């Protein structure tokens, strides 16, 4: 988590870039605020590129998304 | 729609003393209802060599609905009746009070009694007069029983008496 | 036992989701460059309809009584409009969620208690892997039913034997009041919806070399 | 898991790698391409000279044949009988075939769950060696089974 | 139909102390029923010479109906109405209790009596007194009775009272 | 809605001694009911081998209406229904007072008795005679049970009984 | 015991013949896939070439199909 390590140290985050600036002019490879262009391509939840997770609660443990979609992925069995 | 006299398993997660009854609840952990949970009580028998929990206040989630079937309980794994918890907890504090109220008692009558045949004297006085008071209030409090506790941290198996839809 | 059974499940289903969520995340390019999409969009910005082929079709009705005829199409899903293309993430694509509560029910003390718990967690993971591989397959089935849907209503529109789909625009110069102003109000509909036809001339034929 | 087989029945990989291995110390040629397989015996282990007849003790390694033939799961073989030149080219044709007849009609008496099997003999019409100068001793005279497997 | 008064099993897995009654289940392995569970409940006899469990309860599965042939229990492979048990439970505790307090009494109370004719004398102490009030608190508890209890894997069998259909 | 049989916290900083029952009022902080606070009072038992709270007017803020769903406490981070507080608050005072007064006025009666086999006649007399009252009034104030304290600093658990809206 | 015996080893399965592959390149004679090549002729169950068996729980110890056929040997006997 040391990011300016070998230089100088932080100096301020350019949260406009979204990076920590090191004492010498640099950019590091780690980032400050959650606005920043970085690499996305694999995450976590179910119910995805649907409705969502309903906001209902049920007697099974069956879950349908927002969607009028059922997911089985998510939900349990026997 | 349940069938007559068949088991399920619950988990019991908190512990009480068997001195003030009350409702507990337990969480299903298997079957059909999944999430559901369950208060009910117990009896304080008067041999302790059983405890049970009779159980009739059944929530299950997905509809606020609160159906009323009423079970008791057998030990999983074992398949009886008995308590795993201790039995002996108020015997021989008592015991040792009587006794020792006892011992007293005898100690100031037959050694007054042998005087005929300073310090031994009032050894006499002493346990002479505080045999007796503390002998029969010892007598007075001997009738607390025992108490069982069930605990926190074993399930128990649910076996029903009726149906429900 | 059955919790065994039901953690077995969960887990093997959900590592094998990890396992085939990493394995086509790596595998990526290849999937748009099979299943390019906006190549396929034609020129009016509205997704073409969904075709469905089958050859010698014979009925039983009851004794005495059959029907049979050589091909059959059938419409499944009517052309309509889109603003961006479909890709293959919103059909290939199984969710993750980690399940993350383990408590001991059925209560592992014995050694052969452990034992059947371990074989219970065992077939209850094999299950997982077949619940996985199945969803895969259904889903590999039902993109693959779309783009063939496509790709026939490419053919018989090559063949003549659908209406392309008839397109008709307006144009409404500066509107509104004196608050409100839009400078090319330009409202096109589709009137003819793509139909296939019924007349024996209007086919022709191809041959190839 | 009673109900479903583990394996096919009468399959032993480290057998039938083992019996490869004591046929072709005995002479015999394997010949394992993509999954067509090739089996050459030589004449003179199997016929006398000019002969459309079975020696007695060739029985053991026909024995043997069968028992690696049981083995693989298969659909149609293929048996094809060559010669060297001595009279004709008719007889020499028809002796092969003769040949290639009644290993075949014996293969097929033994119990191997073939589908197909094909039998043709072509005397000395196709030579794999130059040299000629063997009687039935020489190697172009020979038998040739050949098959694809299934699956 | 069923006639009235033919011999079924059952199977039972689940055992219970004669303290409190409840709900138990027998499992009927054989006959015209096949997953068939029977609950009742049990009685406790002045005298042990034999012990059974009250049947009234019959699920069966298939359809739903609960119909209400009810019986009573045989020891299995002996066809009697005894129950394979345990009775010895509490004769010697309360026996030994109470033979050990009057003994105490006793050898106060005489070794006081023998003294015309210090340690010693506090031996009659202690015994002269702790004798007697454990000699009235073991008559007091000397009414308890021994407990049987079933066992969680015997079987029994079962002979039929009235008809069902 | 709250399901029948689930556990919340409650926030408690007030003590209450178990002598005079009294309005005493926790705070839900946690769950869904926030700002929330609930009223009730304490029990006596017999015996002293837990005490708890008996919570029945519970308020929740945002809507001016005061619900009567009533519940009882569990000790926060135990599951246990135990009360961590002090029992032994009356026990040695009266048993030191009533065994002072009898072994005074068995020194009084025993040193009178042994005067045949003027100041210490005088303690004599002062034993014999301020045994007897002293005695007697500490048989009449001896029967004070102890009494037991919560904290003014301690949570508590609750685990419904019913539901509400 | 080792499919891959006297040979290279288990390498992996073919879910398109259903069957392991040795790590020299033949095709082994174990499966691994339920959907492969059996051959099997014995078979149980009873209501056999019928309507299979009747999912109602009767009473009688008699067991009938599904397309009308008793099948007495599948039943008990009186």
């Amino acid at each position: 988590d040391g990011c300016c390590s070998k230089m100088g140290g932080i100096n301020y985050c350019d949260s406009s870039a979204g990076r920590l600036v090191c004492n010498n002019g640099f950019y590091s490879t780690c980032y400050c605020t959650r606005h920043a262009v970085m690499d996305l391509q694999f995450l976590m939840g179910c119910c995805l590129w649907h409705g969502g997770v309903y906001p209902q609660l049920n007697s099974s443990g069956l879950v349908v998304c927002n969607d009028g979609y059922v997911s089985e992925e998510c939900s349990l069995q026997k | 729609i349940i069938k007559t006299g068949d088991i399920m398993f619950a988990v019991l997660d908190t512990s009480v003393n068997s001195d003030e009854p009350g409702p507990i609840l337990a969480t299903i952990v298997t079957g059909k209802l999944k999430g559901s949970k369950l208060i009910g009580s117990f009896n304080l028998p008067s041999n302790a060599d059983k405890m049970v929990i009779t159980f009739n206040t059944m929530s299950i989630p997905g509809a606020e609905k609160t159906i009323s079937i009423s079970a008791y309980a057998i030990d999983p794994n074992t398949a009886r009746t008995a308590l795993a918890s201790r039995t002996n907890h108020h015997y021989l504090m008592r015991y040792g009070s009587l006794f020792a109220s006892s011992f007293l008692q005898g100690f100031g009558n037959a050694f007054q009694s042998a005087n005929t045949t300073s310090t031994l004297e009032n050894a006499v006085i002493g346990l002479a007069t505080v045999g007796k008071a503390w002998s029969q209030q010892a007598q007075q409090l001997f009738n607390t029983p025992t108490t069982v506790e069930v605990y926190s941290g074993t399930g128990l198996g649910i076996l029903f008496t009726q149906d429900v839809t | 036992k059955e919790t065994a059974l039901s953690v077995g499940a969960q887990a093997g289903l959900a590592w094998r989701a990890k396992i085939i969520d990493e394995q086509l995340n790596k595998q990526a390019r290849n999937l748009d460059a099979i299943y390019d999409f906006n190549s396929l969009v034609l020129e009016h910005n509205i997704l073409p309809p969904v075709l469905l082929e089958g050859r010698n079709t014979l009925n039983l009705a009851d004794a005495q009584s059959i029907r049979i005829s050589d091909r059959t199409y059938k419409v499944a899903k009517q052309a309509h409009f889109i603003t961006t293309p479909p890709t293959w993430r919103q059909y290939l694509w199984m969710d993750y969620v980690k399940p993350e509560a383990p408590n001991v029910t059925l209560l592992p003390k014995t050694k052969a208690e452990k034992e059947i718990w371990c074989i219970y967690t065992e077939r209850g993971w094999k299950n997982g892997i077949d619940q996985a591989n199945t969803i895969l397959e259904e889903n590999i089935a039902r993109i693959k039913e779309d783009f063939g849907g496509m790709i026939l209503y490419r053919k018989l529109l090559a063949m003549n034997m659908v209406s392309p789909p008839y397109v008709s625009h307006t144009d409404l110069g500066v509107t509104g009041d004196g608050s409100e102003i839009h400078i090319d109000d330009r409202v096109l509909r589709i009137t003819a919806l793509p139909e296939l036809n019924v007349n024996s001339a209007e086919w022709r034929a191809a041959v190839a070399k | 898991v009673p109900k479903l087989p583990c394996r096919v029945d009468g399959a032993c990989d480290a057998t039938i790698i083992k019996m490869m291995t004591d046929l072709n110390k005995k002479g015999i040629k394997v010949a394992s391409v993509g999954q067509n397989y090739l089996i050459s015996i030589p004449a003179s282990a199997l016929f006398a000279d000019q002969s459309p007849r079975l020696n007695w003790a060739s029985y053991s390694l026909l024995n043997e044949i069968a028992a690696f033939l049981k083995q693989f799961r298969k659909i149609a073989i293929t048996v094809t009988s060559y010669s060297s030149k001595y009279v004709s080219v008719k007889r020499e044709r028809a002796l092969t075939l003769a040949r290639s007849r009644v290993v075949s009609e014996y293969l097929w008496s033994q119990g191997v769950d073939s589908r197909i099997i094909f039998t043709q003999g072509l005397g000395s019409d196709k030579p794999i060696t130059s040299y000629t100068l063997g009687g039935d001793r020489s190697p172009n005279a020979r038998v040739e089974i050949t098959f694809r497997r299934a699956v």
